[PDB]
RNA sequence: AAACUGCGGACGGCUCAUUAUAACAGUAAUAGUUUCUUUGGUUACAAGGAUAGCUUUGUGAAUGAUAAAGAUAAUACUUGAGACAAUUCAUUCAAGUGAGUUAGGAUGCCACGACAAUUGUAGACAAGUAACCAAUGAGAAUUUCUGAUCUAUCAAUCAGUUGGUAGUAUCGAGGACUACCAAGAUUAUAACGGAUAACGAGGAAUUGGGGUUCGACAUCGGAGAGGGAGCUUUACAGAUGGCUACCACUUCUAAGGAAGGCAGCAGGCGCGUAAAUUACCCACUUUCGAAUUGAAGAGGUAGUGACGACACAU
RNA sequence: AUUACUUUGAAUAAAAUAAGGUGUUUAAAGCAAAACAUUAUGUUAAUGAAUAUUCAAGCAUGGGACAAUGC
């Protein structure tokens, strides 16, 4: 589990709001 | 052992240079393995802070790159016929970096008829004569006594004329 | 007497003793030249638990 | 053509292929890679022009350029891409409050860019990666300064 | 010396800790981790010494292997483990909290915190690199590797970190208008406001900054931490609150 | 309990023989290398043999000596699903930094390949493990600049020597080594030699100022374990309270053979004008370990002590 | 335009030297103890001397008289 995304879907959690405000970039 | 410190040398001055400590693993040096061709035979050696190099004692076969055509094939190493270094390495087929050698360039056919639907036995014209001829030539990049492997690239428009006219 | 350090980790309570002439350790204890005063270090380790414990 | 005297081909540490007209890698040519060294130090029109090649030219390589920068005047140009570097300073001795005349050669490394470069210039050198057994720096700058009958170019 | 060292001689530890000369022939040295050799407070020292909790190494190991210290919201059991800067140390048996703050003395003094201001932390960053995949990450003064941060999370800014979720709460920018604590030289304990900043393009940057009693003085970038912006800190200083009285004044108080 | 496995004995302790730009001190670089520990992160309802302690039979005068057979475990050794990372090469798009075809992305290829087939019923929580990033790391290692005592009855020294190219080796730069090429490098501002009853520094004695002499020895750095040399294990050793060979010794012996290195703490012989107990304990400081507990001639206490320093009787 | 000179700093291991406080009964010492709060309370989150050095180099800064190389 832990590794089974309730860590892993942290990683896309984490992943996808960063390239947010990198798109910004205003 | 055979040792890389400094300490036995001489000054720039010509004085010779006098002993304080005795050798230490720190300037510790190998014995070179000169990578012949023939079966593959390779060892693993355990350097400092346990990193493991791969010494290549022999091989025959190796990857090499067509930069024109962006490919990368595994190829059968036939001779080697130019040394920069050591003409004593020609003779012995010793594999080190920058040394032209010559392969079949039978895979790289095979993959230009699948990809064109022609068949090389604009480029260079030496290129073409070491299709035909069943030998081209290729550069060793890759270090085979530390990583125990040849890896290298088929020599190209410049580099070609230069090391044709050598042989 | 002189200083409080109330300490629940160790589960300790120490005082400098200052004499003006089980769970009780006194330790470094010396008088002053001349008589008098003496001076000193205790140790109040409460519940015998701890005594045995948190005790060489 | 000219720079191919050895027995190996010579290029350089980052060779790459210009783009041709129509917008592709064009291998026939390989672009002269040229980088400009840090702390206000402009890069000769030799290193953009000029053909030649050089592993430990800090202008058209990978060699970097640290802290330590010093000057000097040529003192030899016999050596091939090598110069010896004198610089002429004052120790003080304490106990009669008196400098005295001092002087140490440095042994740097001369690019082809420097063609101007004769004996008894002044010159602005660098420190940078050891390499050679005593060669440690490497020519930033020059300036020419008066002849003396004997006008040893690099 | 064939390998690491593992003692450590009482006159050759950092001086800041105070090592009585006479007291034994060795110092405890820090064991590595999130902070410097001499940057940092071994957790023996604080407990026998600033709080004196313990009166010998034996009693300090009694203390920490029965699970009462927490550094930062972890609990550390390492007798060794070295404390640094503002991280946070929490005695939830004593119910006290503390923060380790420099002061005027170049030295590290506990300022006492309320149970909400100590589940937070000030972090420096140091350096911001693209790791493998175009994933961007920072590292902080205190040692932390830090996810996908705020595209604007430069080199020498500061950052407020949530201890209990470890996210983010609060950056400020290293301007020219923003208080700073120093930690480094002379100014070790140090508290102004940044007034200039010159560069050299080889060796060093050099700050100016301006004592709130109108003192100026100067100090490598190196030593430069943000604490606030616009004179405002976000941490309680300590009882000097940044201000070194010039000797005399020190002098005179402590004959008084 | 013993034993397999893991960690440690590369720290600490002693000595100053070697050493004349060597080492060391301040300084600066590593965009020219980098472990171990610790810290922050990231990436089949369970398989296979054999081995010790164990039992049995033994040899040798004997060592920390050793032979056979019969079993038996793994976080020891392997295979194996759980689904990338990191290396080399070739081509290419390129932003911080004083400065990088640089961190980074893309294409193709080779090798490598996972997050124990793991452990507490009790003190899900733990705990453990493999790689890869980063810190620890102003650490280690190389390297830059400046700085040493006397001597010219030591004036010329050097041939891997000085540089270049290509390669090899190394963790890595580098004549560190090899092949080819060129003739270079240092010197009256003292090179090359010779001496030292020479480890360097912080410092010590004496001094109105300037200075002179000393520094084996608290602490930092270097080197060594009777003399060289060559290696094993491992993250770190050219380790010597590790091994191999030669030289010089010492001890046991059943005469066949065998180990040992007090410049560790006590102590003994010799030497000299010249220098202390074959004591007790881990309680202080701290180090190591599977860890709150075990060890520590490190460390502490005690004994000898007109080397010296302070107060004080008649 | 550099260098030298000079003024301020940055940075720089302690021990030691100088020097600040502190009745080890004084003193050599130690960096602790208390002065008073008659002291758990509080001075108190108590002291750590600013502890200064420091020469020959290296880095930055204000001045350019006396000097060297300018070109």
């Amino acid at each position: 589990k832990l590794h089974k995304i309730a860590m892993l879907k942290e990683a896309k959690r984490y992943a996808a709001i960063l390239n947010r405000y990198k798109v910004l970039k205003a | 052992g055979i040792t890389r410190d400094s300490r036995h040398k001489r000054r720039a001055t010509g004085g010779k240079k006098n002993s304080m400590q005795k050798k230490k693993k720190n300037t510790m040096g190998r014995q070179p393995a000169n990578t012949r061709l023939g079966a593959i035979r390779v060892h693993d050696v355990r350097c400092r802070y346990g990193i493991i190099k791969r010494r290549a004692l022999r091989l025959e076969n190796g990857n090499f790159s067509w930069a024109s055509q962006s490919i990368t094939k595994g190829t059968k190493i036939l001779n080697v016929v130019y040394n920069a270094s050591d003409n004593d390495f020609v003779r012995t087929n010793t594999l080190v970096k920058g040394a032209i050698i010559e392969i079949d360039p039978a895979p790289f056919r095979l993959w230009f008829l699948k990809f064109y639907g022609k068949d090389i036995a604009k480029f260079d014209e030496a290129l073409l004569e070491g299709f035909q001829s069943g030998r081209v030539l290729a550069c060793i990049s890759s270090r085979p006594g530390q990583t125990g492997s040849v890896e290298g690239y088929i020599l190209e428009g410049k580099e070609l004329d230069f090391y044709s006219k050598k042989i | 007497t002189r200083n409080l350090i109330v300490n629940p980790l160790l589960c300790r309570k120490q005082v400098v003793v200052d004499i003006y002439h089980q769970t009780i350790v006194l330790n470094g204890f010396v008088t002053k030249y001349g008589g008098g005063k003496t001076s000193g270090f205790a140790l109040i380790y409460d519940t015998l638990s701890a005594l045995k414990k948190f005790v060489p | 053509m000219a720079e191919q005297t050895e027995r190996a081909y010579q290029k350089q540490v980052f060779h790459h292929h210009s783009r041709n007209e129509k917008g592709e890698i064009d291998f026939g040519n390989v672009k002269r890679y040229h980088k400009q060294i840090g702390m206000g130090f402009v890069t000769p029109a030799e290193a953009i022009k000029g053909t030649y090649i050089d592993k430990k030219c800090p202008f058209t390589s990978d060699v970097s350029i640290r802290g330590r920068t010093l000057s000097g005047i040529v003192k030899s140009c016999h050596m091939k891409r090598t110069i010896i570097v004198r610089r002429d300073y004052f120790h003080y001795v304490s106990k009669y409050q008196r400098y005295e005349k001092r002087h140490k050669n440095i042994a740097v490394h001369c690019s082809p860019a420097f063609r101007q470069l004769k004996e008894g210039d002044h010159v602005v050198i660098g420190q940078c990666r050891p390499l050679s057994k005593t060669v440690r720096f490497n020519v930033l700058k020059f300036t020419s300064r008066g002849t003396g009958d004997k006008k040893q170019f690099a | 010396a064939r390998g690491p060292r593992h003692h450590l001689k009482r006159l050759n530890a950092p001086h800041h800790w105070m090592l009585s000369k006479l007291g034994g022939t060795f110092a405890p040295k820090p064991s590595h981790g999130p902070h410097g050799m001499k940057e940092c407070l071994p957790l023996i020292l604080i407990l026998r010494n600033r709080l004196n909790y313990a009166l010998n190494g034996r009693e300090v190991t009694m203390i920490v292997k029965n699970r009462t210290i927490k550094i930062d919201g972890k609990i550390r059991t390492d007798t060794r483990y070295p404390v640094g800067f503002m991280d946070v140390l929490s005695i939830p048996r004593t119910k006290e909290n503390f923060r380790l703050m420099y002061n005027t003395k170049r030295r590290f003094c506990l300022v006492p915190l309320t149970a909400e201001q100590a589940k937070f932390k000030l972090c420096k960053i140091e350096k911001r690199v693209l790791g493998t995949g175009a994933i961007p990450y920072i590292v902080t003064h205190d040692g932390r590797t830090i996810r996908y941060p705020h595209p604007e999370l430069q080199a020498n800014d500061t950052i407020k970190l949530n201890l209990e979720t470890g996210k983010i709460v609060d950056f400020v920018k290293f301007d020219i208008g923003n208080t700073a604590m120093m930690i480094g030289g002379n100014g070790m304990g140090r508290v102004g406001v940044i007034v200039k900043r010159e560069v050299h393009p080889g060796s060093f940057e050099i700050v100016h900054i301006k004592d709130a009693k109108g003192n100026t003085f100067t100090t490598r970038l190196n030593n430069v931490f943000v604490i606030g912006k616009g004179t405002e800190t976000l941490v309680n200083l300590p009882l000097d609150k940044g201000i070194k009285k010039p000797l005399l004044q020190q002098v005179n108080e402590t004959i008084k």
